[PDB]
């Protein structure tokens, strides 16, 4: 019933992105499908390279000196110290950094559909501040097909908009 | 009418933490961070590990006679060694350079046993001497299998050439004994000399007659202390010795690796299984890129770290409306 | 009397982000106390996370070999310069990245402020290009305090605001 | 003849960004030299930023031991090994995370124009959804070049637009 | 009537740069980069360190007797030691493995000297023996406090056992005198033998007679070299010596630490403050994450980093409306 | 009337990769990853390398009669030997610690050869002893210009001392004569006798006789061991031998740098060419943060990585409306 502004929809269940809608014929909720494949494919791409370019040499375990040379035994220890002190850090900085980049992601994702739709729609519509959008003109279902498939035609709507937007304007 | 703009929420409890934020609820989330203790030991990529069982790295190679003889050719990804091993050196010395040792033998192709020297071939001497330090059974005598203990030189030159004649390098492991005092010398040797050199390639060493007391070990206040040498192909050997030797009868033929393992240390068993990664508490048969579970491992490993969790989003906020 | 396309705003004390309104009962600067105190926790919490991921292993300074060990010496002395160039490097890129983000962060959430204010009035203002509305009808500070606040209702004023837009197209 | 949207312009021969126009003069393309040139000292900043930033100990080859050393000779191999897995990925993923912000750094750069174009505009034009806008008013050469400089007079042209507005919702 | 929406600015003269500009002007900023030089020596995390005051460490230990005793329990986070210690030294000789002995040594919980050997229980032998160049003043010949000299032995053979009953190792230090001439072997021992073996839990230390000399160095041709051995909490050790022989008639029981600090060289005091990072030029007393100060350093400590400076923005682009 | 907002495409067939996204086009890129292999051997920073030609540098340092004196004061930033030299050590023995040495003379700024002893000053010997295992260009029998082969001492002692007056450090290299039997020992000293002594500031260095038969090697059982040592400006050094010795008649006074490079080891020969960052298979002259070339460097270089590419995008997305 209110958009993205408001939160998350439980009922939007097959995609990430997507739309509802609400006319005479009933109401429902429907994917963007290639919004999500889009974002499926960038966010894999971007989980796969984290894991995948840690190509690493050979581990060995290799890593002991005669009872007499514990000195080199202490550099062996700090060599590892050194090592796991970068990889912590990096690691967490890492995690850290992308988790915010990735919520961001979709938060653009979710506004690009905004803007597709305002944009479509320009004067048609009243843009509620919610995420929704209240069309002055009877939008069937093949209206409401033709928003989410960005081929809906301002100027054949235009007279009947105007006409409800008049007494509104009263 | 109306159309709305959305996006995805679900009932996962998942959280994950960001730059900016802590704990925030998402709808699907992927962990790169192995975490998971398992405790066994596997194969690694296919090639299985060298169980020494009970003994340890040198009993084994020597031939402690409660050790299992290796009698096919093998191979092995690294070595399991028990933290304390029942079987060691049973006749008290030192065991030298057992970590370049390692490196050379941790990971092998080709790995086996052979008669390098027919010890019939000295005269006016005793062979395949035998030490109640060393039983196979209680109450017992014997020695190492691949060592052959000859004593009663009487100062006598006994000299032997080798050469491999074989494409892998030849691993030979020898034996000088340092008496206790001259009275035991004499039993022994029947002489108050008794030094070796032995001669691999072009590097020579040398053992002086070395008498001298120790404390008491496993019944010994006398000391044996080993040696080792490789022979590559086309390389010869050679020992001059007039007493107090224990000679390398049998060596290992052996073919390196290029990736040193290392000896994984456990009380476990092997299992049948197979891993790409191993540490000495379990297997880290995983591809994500950090481990929290040892800084010590073999193989193609995860970076150790010691973060406690690392948990990438990947879906959204989970914040539905009401 | 100009807003954020032309830069700051000295005489705004009392916060990060806020408003300027002009009516006829007077004028003045106000924070958005909210918005602000939600960008300090997250730049406080960005920096308290680049500051405490680094928990590190004890560091000795125990580094010593014999005199007759100097290429030892020397390999304990090029991990140094190993991990010295590992940390200065990452240490540089991580500010300069950072800053970067920390200002466009501040952006964001000053454009955000903008388009909240933008989608309530719809046509009941005009833009001004400057980050300022010329509101078409009479605001008065409960007017004002409901921009602020996000609940204009823009049917309320829609009547008034018409009359001053058809003198306007004249 | 369209915009951004639907992809870029190889006509656009003298800078990154700008525009193309279309009025009873004629037409042709036109460079936002401004932008360009602080989008171009931008990305010059970041790329010498990450060469210069490597300023590195002096390197050096002296990695031997003794005969009878193997196990320090390996302690010596596996710091080099650990090293290049350190720079490696980090080299890899810093080329990955940078070139991810480049690309949306420009696509930020392109929407400022546009957003800065439709201000000015107001209702005087129609967003054609694409890149362009449908001026509603005659547009001469000093009128576009208002737009472009970010001098457009709104009130100049709004009783012309609103006439021919008033066509359209007819 | 009008809203605007705007954002704030100050006077502040504040900088930073960003990947993409050069000393852009903000609102506030913070540094990340720790760069104070105090040049304090300070208590690590509420625990002093040793004050060696003018003594070399190896001085200290075997109590060279310019050198203050230690007379009671004690413990420290680290050991302060002056670059160039006016009392090392005395008696000329090398002691060895000393960079072995500062991993164990220098962060230790508990730290006791006690008497190990009652030097009575010899006979035919002379005890305490001193040194002109180890004076306790000028013209004072005296020895380190911990070591007993041994002399007049004639060859005969000392025996003695010890055997560690506390729950904490025992450190003790030993030395062996190389004599310069048969003449020399004449008037300290009475015979041209004395070897001694030195034996803790399964390790045998042999020291054979060498006569030899060497350049003269404070007055002696002769040396007495230095070593140390460490008898774990039940573990024994023994000594068999004919001669030549300074014996470890005191040791300390030390309990070890897992945080190895190691010796910071300064001629400062220590100074009656407290951090978790100390270095020899200062106490970087600091949670930021790098600092620029020195490349080695003790405790909980920032990495070590190359930059002048590293801040982060914080605040606004502080660019005011004309 | 309208206007459009757009951007610039081009026909560049250049791709990068993205975190989100792979080959991607693009109007402009830039690589920072150093990827050409030039093989050339060069002068670095200006400084030209040492050329050892076919000799290995201890039988450049010695002075093998078979490769090239230092006649002029000489300096160096790397030195360049082949892999497998054609002259190397002639006669048979070990060379101490090649590899702290390397440390202390692969970057130079100043080297120079002086003669030390005045050899002529010993009675009753023979000097400048010759072998035919140390021949010159062919044949006929010599030895090491730097190494004076003393023999006939007869068991008597002789006597040296040296004081570096100089401000700079003098290496000096040294060899002991180890004999194969007492026929032969005999044969070159006249005695069973041939023991030496060096003293370097307070370190001494003693070398007693050693009568032991090796493996015959370039027609010789018996060995002759080199080492060497450093004496400081303001400092001594001294020898006495009564036999067995080698003496350091020439040394090299030279000039320590704070940046040790190594030994690049090649075939090549040294080209008109400077870098800043050389590798044994090419320059690497560039400033570019990373190189994929070689693990093993000196000088001024990029990080060492694996991977095959590193390139930034500079441009647009280049995706032109059909
Ligand atoms: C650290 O040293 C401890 C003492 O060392 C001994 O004295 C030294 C000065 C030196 O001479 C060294 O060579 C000596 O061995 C040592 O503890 C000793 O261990 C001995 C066994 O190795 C043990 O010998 C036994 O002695 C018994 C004598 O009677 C006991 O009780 C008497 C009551 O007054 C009194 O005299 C003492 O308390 C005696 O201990 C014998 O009864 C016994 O005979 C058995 O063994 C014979 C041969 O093996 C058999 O033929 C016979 O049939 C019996 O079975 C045996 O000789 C010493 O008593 C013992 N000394 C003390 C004071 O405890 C530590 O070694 C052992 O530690 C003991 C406690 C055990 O755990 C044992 O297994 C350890 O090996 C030693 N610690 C280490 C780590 O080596
Ligand atoms: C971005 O690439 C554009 C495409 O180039 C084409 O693909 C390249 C990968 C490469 O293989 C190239 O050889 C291809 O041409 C490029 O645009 C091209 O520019 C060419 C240079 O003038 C031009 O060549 C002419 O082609 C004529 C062929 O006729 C056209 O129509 C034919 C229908 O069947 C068909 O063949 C093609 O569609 C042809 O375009 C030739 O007749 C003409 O010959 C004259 O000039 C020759 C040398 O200049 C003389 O030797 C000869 O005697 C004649 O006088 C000439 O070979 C291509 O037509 C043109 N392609 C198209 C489709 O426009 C861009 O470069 C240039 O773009 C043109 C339009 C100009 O603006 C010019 O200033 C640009 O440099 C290139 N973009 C940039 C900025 O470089
Ligand atoms: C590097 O070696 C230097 C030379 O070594 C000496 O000769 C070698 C060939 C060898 O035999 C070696 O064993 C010799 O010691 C050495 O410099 C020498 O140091 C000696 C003291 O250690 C010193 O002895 C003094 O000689 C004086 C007489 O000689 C002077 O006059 C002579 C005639 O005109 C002339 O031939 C000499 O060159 C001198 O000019 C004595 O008067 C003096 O006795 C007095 O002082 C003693 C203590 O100071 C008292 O005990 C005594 O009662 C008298 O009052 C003393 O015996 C040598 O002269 C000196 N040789 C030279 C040529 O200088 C370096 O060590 C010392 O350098 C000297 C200058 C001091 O600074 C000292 O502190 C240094 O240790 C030596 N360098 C090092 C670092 O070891
Ligand atoms: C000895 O030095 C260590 C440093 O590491 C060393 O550990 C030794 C055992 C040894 O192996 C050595 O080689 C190795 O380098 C010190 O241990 C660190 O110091 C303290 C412990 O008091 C820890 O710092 C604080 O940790 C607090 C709590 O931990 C946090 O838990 C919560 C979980 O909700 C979470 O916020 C984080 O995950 C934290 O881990 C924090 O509140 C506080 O702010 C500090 O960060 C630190 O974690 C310890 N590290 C390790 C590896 O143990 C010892 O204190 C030194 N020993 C002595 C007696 O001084
Ligand atoms: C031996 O281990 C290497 C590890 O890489 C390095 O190369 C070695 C030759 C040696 O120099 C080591 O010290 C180095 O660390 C490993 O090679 C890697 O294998 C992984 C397996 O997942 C590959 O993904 C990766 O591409 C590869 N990396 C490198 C740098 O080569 C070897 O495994 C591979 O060996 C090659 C010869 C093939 O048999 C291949 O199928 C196998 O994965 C490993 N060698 C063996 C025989 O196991
Ligand atoms: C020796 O190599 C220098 C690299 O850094 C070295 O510093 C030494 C003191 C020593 O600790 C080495 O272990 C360490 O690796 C190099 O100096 C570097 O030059 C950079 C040029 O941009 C400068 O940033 C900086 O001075 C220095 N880098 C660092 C991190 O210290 C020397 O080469 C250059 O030295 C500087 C001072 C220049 O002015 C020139 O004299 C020279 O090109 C190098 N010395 C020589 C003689 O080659
Ligand atoms: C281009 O269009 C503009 C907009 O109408 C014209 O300029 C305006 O002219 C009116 C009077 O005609 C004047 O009141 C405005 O101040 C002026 N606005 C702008 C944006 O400058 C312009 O026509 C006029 O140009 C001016 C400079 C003058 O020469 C006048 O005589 C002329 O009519 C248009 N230019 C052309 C060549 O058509
Ligand atoms: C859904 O509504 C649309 C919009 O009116 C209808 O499309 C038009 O239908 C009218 C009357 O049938 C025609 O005059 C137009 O030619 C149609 N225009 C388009 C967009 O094709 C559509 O017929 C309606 N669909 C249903 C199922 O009633
Ligand atoms: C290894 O030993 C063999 C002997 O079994 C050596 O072969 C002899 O070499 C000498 C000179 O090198 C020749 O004169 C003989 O003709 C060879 N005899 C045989 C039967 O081959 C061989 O040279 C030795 N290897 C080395 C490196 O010395
Ligand atoms: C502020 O402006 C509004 C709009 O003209 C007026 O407040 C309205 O007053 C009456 C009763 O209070 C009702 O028409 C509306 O419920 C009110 N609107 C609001 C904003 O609640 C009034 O002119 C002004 N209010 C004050 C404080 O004078
Ligand atoms: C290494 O790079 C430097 C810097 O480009 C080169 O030095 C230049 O060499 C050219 C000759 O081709 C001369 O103009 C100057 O000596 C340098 N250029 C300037 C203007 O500084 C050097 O030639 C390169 N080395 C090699 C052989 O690749
Ligand atoms: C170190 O930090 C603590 C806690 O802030 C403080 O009490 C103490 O004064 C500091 N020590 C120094 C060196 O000032």
């Amino acid at each position: 019933i209110a958009g993205f502004i408001e939160g998350g929809w439980q009922g939007l269940i097959d995609g990430w992105y997507g739309y509802h809608h609400q006319n005479s014929e009933g109401s429902g909720y429907a994917a963007d499908k290639e919004a999500t494949q889009k974002a499926v494919d960038a966010i894999t791409t971007k989980v796969n390279n984290i894991i995948d370019k840690m190509n690493t040499q050979f581990e060995s375990t290799a890593k002991e000196f005669n009872k007499i040379e514990m000195r080199i035994k202490h550099l062996s220890d700090r060599v590892d110290d050194g090592f796991l002190d970068v990889w912590s850090y990096n690691a967490e900085l890492l995690v850290l950094l992308e988790n915010e980049r990735t919520l961001d992601f979709h938060d653009a994702n979710v506004n690009n559909l905004y803007q597709k739709v305002k944009v479509q729609l320009k004067d048609n519509a009243i843009d509620m501040g919610n995420g929704c959008f209240k069309i002055l003109h009877k939008c069937n279902n093949t209206c409401m097909d033709d928003i989410k498939n960005g081929t809906y035609n301002y100027y054949e709507y235009r007279k009947e908009s105007h006409l409800e937007k008049q007494k509104i304007d009263s | 009418d109306q159309i709305c703009i959305g996006y995805h929420s679900n009932n996962s409890t998942q959280t994950v933490n960001t730059l900016l934020e802590s704990n925030v609820p998402v709808t699907s989330s992927h962990s790169i961070l192995e975490k998971e203790h398992n405790g066994l030991l596997c194969k690694l990529k296919g090639k299985a590990p060298l169980d020494l069982i009970d003994c340890s790295l040198p009993a084994w190679l020597m031939g402690n006679p409660k050790c299992d003889e290796l009698l096919t050719a093998s191979e092995w990804a690294y070595i399991k060694e028990d933290p304390e091993p029942e079987n060691g050196i049973c006749f008290p010395g030192d065991f030298d350079s057992l970590e370049d040792l390692i490196l050379l033998v941790s990971n092998t192709d080709h790995f086996r046993k052979e008669k390098i020297i027919d010890m019939t071939r000295f005269s006016d001497v005793t062979t395949n001497n035998v030490d109640s330090a060393c039983p196979y059974d209680t109450n017992g005598a014997s020695f190492y299998r691949n060592l052959n203990w000859v004593q009663q030189n009487k100062g006598k030159q006994l000299i032997f050439h080798y050469q491999n004649s074989e494409n892998n390098p030849l691993l030979i492991i020898w034996g000088v004994h340092q008496t206790s005092n001259a009275a035991e010398q004499n039993t022994y040797y029947g002489s108050q000399t008794g030094s070796t050199t032995i001669t691999i390639g072009e590097e020579t060493n040398t053992y002086p007659l070395v008498i001298s007391e120790s404390s008491i070990l496993n019944g010994h206040s006398d000391r044996i202390n080993y040696f080792w040498g490789v022979v590559n192909p086309n390389q010869n050997f050679s020992i001059v010795s007039t007493g107090n030797f224990i000679w390398p009868e049998y060596g290992y033929f052996f073919q390196k690796t290029t990736n040193i393992s290392g000896i994984i240390k456990s009380s476990e068993k092997i299992s049948d299984c197979d891993t790409i990664c191993q540490t000495k508490i379990g297997a880290i048969n995983s591809t994500l890129p950090f481990q929290n579970i040892h800084q010590n491992a073999i193989g193609d490993c995860p970076k150790y770290v010691k973060a406690q969790e690392l948990v990438l989003a990947t879906g959204l906020r989970n914040n539905p409306i009401k």
